[PDB]
């Protein structure tokens, strides 16, 4: 979990070879690429109650709002399984407004 | 690791108080007070050197 102990990046593992009077390590690592930036927020309040991410980070491609992991790149649509409420929206700076679905409403009609 | 991606200073320190267990939600609710302190004690260290 250190960084840059073994590898460049993120390590997943390596293979010892031996050598006339040393050892050789072959360090498997993991590099991202095919960058994007999108337009971001700290937290979403409804209602009057301010929703935060569970794991990841809220992102919008300027129409709809998702929430994704930090190290890769796929959209979930917002709902309160994701994410927890703490609080109300009067004192977090960058809250924007929104609207959260939920499935208990349309699954008990 | 790689090339540099841009990432707003809030958000960076609400993940590093989250990988230390405590949940991200008190830094947004305590971000005036964390600034006031960071600052004071960069200050003070000043004068100690
Ligand atoms: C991130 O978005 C910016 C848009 O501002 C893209 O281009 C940047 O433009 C500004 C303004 O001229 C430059 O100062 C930056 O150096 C540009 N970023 C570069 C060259 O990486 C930028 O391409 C986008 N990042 C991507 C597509 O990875
Ligand atoms: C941002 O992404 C969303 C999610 O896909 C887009 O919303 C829908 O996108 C699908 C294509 O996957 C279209 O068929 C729908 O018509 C879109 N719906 C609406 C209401 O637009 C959205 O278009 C994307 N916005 C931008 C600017 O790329
Ligand atoms: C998000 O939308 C809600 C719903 O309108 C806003 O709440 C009210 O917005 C009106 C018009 O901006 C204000 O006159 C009221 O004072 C707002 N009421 C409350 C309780 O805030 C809310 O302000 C919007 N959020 C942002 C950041 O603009």
């Amino acid at each position: 979990k250190r960084v840059d102990f073994c590898g460049k990046g993120y390590h997943l593992m390596s293979f010892p070879q031996s050598a006339p009077h040393g050892v050789v390590f072959l360090h498997v690592t993991y590099v991202p690429a095919q960058e994007k930036n999108f337009t971001t927020a700290p937290a979403i309040c409804h209602d009057g109650k301010a929703h935060f991410p569970r794991e990841g980070v809220f992102v919008s491609n300027g129409t709809h709002w998702f929430v994704t992991q930090r190290n890769f790149y796929e959209p979930q649509i917002i709902t309160t399984d994701n994410t927890f409420v703490s609080g109300n929206c009067d004192v977090v700076i960058g809250i924007v407004n929104n609207t959260v679905y939920d499935p208990l409403q349309p699954e008990l009609d | 690791a790689g090339a540099a991606l841009q990432i707003p200073f809030a958000m960076q320190m609400a993940y590093r108080f989250n990988g230390i267990g405590v949940t991200q939600n008190v830094l947004y609710e305590n971000q005036k007070l964390i600034a006031n302190q960071f600052n004071s004690a960069i200050g003070k260290i000043q004068d100690s050197l």
